[PDB]
């Protein structure tokens, strides 16, 4: 997945916060953290805030 | 006797001299207080090592033969092998705990204070203030006098046991404290916080339910969240310093951190300024709260005698003072400025400006910035043919914090050039397209999307031209903006452009997504259809129906910025759900006795639940029972007692410590004895993750 195609690449219109929810959900690591961001705002807002004490690395985990 | 030495502990005629002035700051003093906050502090780091510094995540973070983009401070640091590294957070972990306990306690101090910085300038993705706050105390303490109360090495050495204490041990501390708590106020008299805008949706989580008794959502999340942060942060760097306002002042600042505690997941920071706020306190309150006790109590706690005489200290009888006593002013007066400067350093080092102010962590400025990514397009064009192509936004990477700095994107374009000849790519020109708006504005291009990062120009000290400046003039639209997002039904969505002059979005509507528009706010641009090369010039409040499944682009021909928007439903997302809608009404329909006639063929994997002895299901039943499956597992994970939520988060918490002592261990005799066999490392690898149960 290092190289991504031509039409797949201009995609301005592909949803950020609800493509990261349903990773996240969907993902093992994640699903408690999918949830609590369904109920709480979308993680974009977090990951502005800036000050997580590691939000990426709790949700892989 | 004056109410000015009372108030502040000094009269003006100690500052006549420089004599008087050190011996003012070099007086003796409790040593209690200090003790109390370095077992907090040291305790507080300890549970901290094995959580967000690393320990546990280490092993796939510095993974030996991954090839990944670090950023460092200096391009001169580079990583070492992964052993090593466990090894330096033992050492880490082992100063901590001589920190804590006061055993050998410079040297507790150096070894917790060398590697710690060493990891934080390694990272500048892992940059946060609390962070830098932990580090700026530990640099502090390293010098400080604290192992003369409550420590091992009082007993194992009498002369530095309940002795005093310098004044200016407890002045830096306070200072510092005072320092962050004022910065912090005083950076949050911006536009954006006043008015409300960042953080907006931390009024409608249940601490502050008792507050909406009273008050409406929309002016809870403005006096309460805000306006009390800001005058809290100037009480608390203010009241807790004089005599009468201490009770108060703590009071608030507990509630206060509590709260905070609560509601965010900062991690440590909080618990550590609660250690802090007693350090107001008067220096010897453990000993006299110690003396109201039975006798039994006191045989084991730490000494009630007064303190005996120190030898780092000024006594009044004449005494001359000697050089450390000098250096400890001139330390302290230092690097209280120093610590007022740094904040306000931005306009020395220009290279690491951009629409904020200089990298994070170091400016106090918690929670005042919100940023939401849309889109991040990375294009290269081969150096020997000439061919262009795509790479995916975030390889290579492990943080997203480049999309934001231009030191960030330099050293990441440096690093895909570096990298790319590995899957046949020749010298590489790279370019970037990003996309994101801070505090509800428009989405606006971040980085000039006609430059090549690897050979831009970029210095620390020079302020960088491939940076696009913030448009501000679009600032009140946020207004309106807000509306247009409350008048939408729940299915269509609706994003905001702000574009430059002269430059050009391309875009590719997807086939799923049909009854797509655009229409124009402020300006006037071109949208171009490519499919027959037909564009039509749009002027304001008019709209056009967009293709689905081809590409249109949109030029922006004004001599000034152009505002438009884009309002699309998916429609395969409402098709489905209207199919998943029938599917159920017909399923209630059967289970409430209606529809009496035979059920459809596919229809009975639905009752039954399980598709065994028949043909796979079609996918819209395979959606149908994951859905309800997801259902039913949300309800029963938020109807469960608190008890069990409480059980599997100290057994998750217990996992994480066991997992990282495990890898330290095994990493540790790698290191000392060798390598065994393979085989036996894929079993202890396989061991140490193992669940505790
Ligand atoms: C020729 C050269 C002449 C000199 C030029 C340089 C002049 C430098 C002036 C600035 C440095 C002054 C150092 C003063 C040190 C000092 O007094 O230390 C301390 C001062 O306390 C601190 O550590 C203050 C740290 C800053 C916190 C913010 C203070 C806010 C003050 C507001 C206005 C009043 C004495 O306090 P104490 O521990 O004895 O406690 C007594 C007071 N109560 C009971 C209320 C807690
Ligand atoms: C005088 C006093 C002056 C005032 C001092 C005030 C400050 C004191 C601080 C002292 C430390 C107190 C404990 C801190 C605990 C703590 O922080 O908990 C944690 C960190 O601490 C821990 O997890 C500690 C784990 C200890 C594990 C001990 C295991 C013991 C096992 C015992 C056997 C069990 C047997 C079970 C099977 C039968 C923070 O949680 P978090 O970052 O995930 O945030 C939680 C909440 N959210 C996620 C919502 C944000
Ligand atoms: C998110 C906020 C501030 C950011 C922040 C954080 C996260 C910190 O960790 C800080 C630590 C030390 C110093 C500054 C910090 C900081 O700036 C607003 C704060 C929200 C909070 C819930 C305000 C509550 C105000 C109380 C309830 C008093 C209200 C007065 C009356 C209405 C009763
Ligand atoms: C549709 O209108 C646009 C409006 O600019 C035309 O575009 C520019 O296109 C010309 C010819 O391709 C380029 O030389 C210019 O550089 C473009 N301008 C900018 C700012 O990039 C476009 O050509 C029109 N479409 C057709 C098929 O003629
Ligand atoms: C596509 O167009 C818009 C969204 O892009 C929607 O149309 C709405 O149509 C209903 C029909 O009664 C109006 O009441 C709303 O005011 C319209 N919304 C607007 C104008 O923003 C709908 O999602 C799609 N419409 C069609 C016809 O496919
Ligand atoms: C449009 O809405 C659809 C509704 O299904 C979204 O799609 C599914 O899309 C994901 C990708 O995120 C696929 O993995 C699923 O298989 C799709 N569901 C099916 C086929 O039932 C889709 O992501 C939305 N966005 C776009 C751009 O189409
Ligand atoms: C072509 O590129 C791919 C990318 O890994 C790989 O097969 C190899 O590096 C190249 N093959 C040849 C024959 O050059």
């Amino acid at each position: 997945t290092v190289f991504l195609d031509h039409e797949n690449a201009n995609k301005i219109l592909n949803r950020p916060k609800r493509y990261n929810s349903g990773k996240l959900e969907e993902f093992v690591q994640g699903n408690l953290e999918r949830e609590c961001m369904e109920e709480k705002c979308s993680f974009e807002e977090a990951r502005e805030v800036f000050e997580n004490t590691e939000r990426t690395t709790e949700f892989w985990k | 006797d004056s109410r000015i030495g009372k108030l502040l502990g000094f009269e003006w005629t100690d500052l006549s001299s420089w004599r008087r002035l050190v011996t003012l700051l070099n007086r003796p003093t409790d040593p209690a207080s200090l003790a109390v906050f370095r077992f907090l502090f040291g305790f507080l780091m300890v549970l901290d090592i094995p959580q967000e510094r690393g320990l546990s995540s280490l092993d796939r973070k510095y993974l030996d033969g991954l090839d990944v983009c670090r950023f460092p401070l200096l391009d001169a640091l580079r990583p070492l092998p992964l052993d090593w590294m466990y090894l330096v957070y033992t050492i880490m972990f082992l100063g901590a705990l001589g920190m804590m306990l006061g055993l050998c306690y410079r040297i507790s101090c150096v070894l917790f204070l060398l590697p710690y910085w060493y990891v934080f300038l390694l990272d500048k993705t892992s940059w946060n203030n609390h962070s830098y706050l932990y580090g700026l105390l530990a640099f502090q303490l390293t010098f400080m006098d604290a192992n003369h109360y409550w420590s091992v090495d009082g007993l194992l050495n009498a002369h530095r046991r309940n002795a005093h204490v310098p004044l200016w041990n407890y002045a830096v501390l306070r200072g510092q404290i005072f320092i962050v708590y004022f910065i912090a106020g005083v950076k949050k008299l911006d536009a954006d916080w006043v008015e409300g805008y960042s953080m907006e949706y931390l009024s409608r989580h249940w601490l502050f339910s008792p507050f909406k008794l009273l008050l409406s959502e929309e002016l809870t999340s403005l006096l309460v969240v805000h306006w009390g942060g800001l005058l809290l942060d100037l009480s608390a760097g203010f009241l807790l310093f004089f005599d009468v306002s201490r009770s108060i002042g703590l009071f608030f600042v507990s509630y206060f951190h509590c709260m905070n505690s609560q509601l965010f997941s900062i991690g440590m920071f909080s618990y550590v300024m609660l250690a802090s706020s007693p350090l107001f306190c008067s220096p010897e309150w453990p000993r006299k709260l110690v003396s109201y006790c039975p006798r039994r109590l006191q045989q084991l706690l730490p000494l009630k005698a007064a303190p005996q005489p120190s030898v780092s200290c000024v006594y009044k009888r004449g005494q001359k003072p000697g050089l450390r006593h000098q250096l400890g002013a001139a330390f302290t007066l230092l690097y209280l400025l120093e610590q007022l400067f740094l904040p306000y350093s931005h306009f020395l080092t220009q290279g690491y400006n951009n629409w904020t102010n200089g990298l994070y962590g170091y400016s106090w400025d918690m929670m005042v910035h919100s940023r939401s990514h849309q889109h991040v397009k990375i294009t290269y064009r081969d150096g020997r043919t000439g061919e262009l192509g795509y790479l995916n936004p975030g390889v290579f990477t492990q943080s997203r914090r480049w999309k934001d700095h231009a030191d960030m994107l330099k050293q990441y374009a440096t690093c895909l050039s570096r990298l790319l000849p590995k899957y046949n790519v020749t010298e590489p020109q790279i370019y970037f397209d990003i996309w994101v708006s801070i505090n509800d504005r428009f989405q606006q291009r971040i980085f000039d999307p006609r430059v090549d990062i690897v050979q831009a120009a970029w210095s620390p000290f020079q302020r960088t031209s491939w940076v696009q400046p913030l448009l501000m003039d679009l600032s009140p639209w946020r207004a309106k903006l807000q509306e247009i997002k409350s008048s939408l039904d729940n299915h269509t969505e609706v994003v905001f452009i702000a574009d430059f002059p002269g430059l050009h979005l391309e875009n590719f509507v997807s086939e799923d997504l049909g009854n797509t528009s655009i229409q124009l706010l402020q300006g006037e641009v071109t949208v171009e259809l490519v499919a027959e090369q037909k564009n039509q010039t749009l002027r304001e409040g008019e709209k056009m129906q967009l293709p689905a499944g081809e590409y249109h682009k949109v030029y922006t021909t004004s001599p000034s910025p152009s505002c438009y928007m884009y309002v699309y439903v998916n429609t395969t997302e409402l098709a489905l759900e209207q199919d998943l809608a029938y599917l159920q009404e017909l399923k209630e329909k059967v289970e409430n006795g209606s529809e009496t006639g035979p059920l459809p063929p596919e229809l009975q994997p639905l009752l039954e639940g399980e598709v065994k002895g028949g043909p796979e299901p079609t996918p819209l039943v395979q959606t149908f029972l994951r859905r309800q499956q997801r259902l039913q597992e949300i309800e029963r994970r938020r109807n469960t007692p608190f008890h069990e939520r409480f059980f599997r988060f100290l057994l998750r918490k217990l996992y994480v410590f066991r997992r990282s002592f495990l890898m330290t261990c095994i990493s540790l005799r790698n290191l000392i004895l060798g390598r065994p066999s393979l085989e036996q490392l894929a079993q202890e690898v396989t061991y140490a993750n193992l669940r505790p149960f």
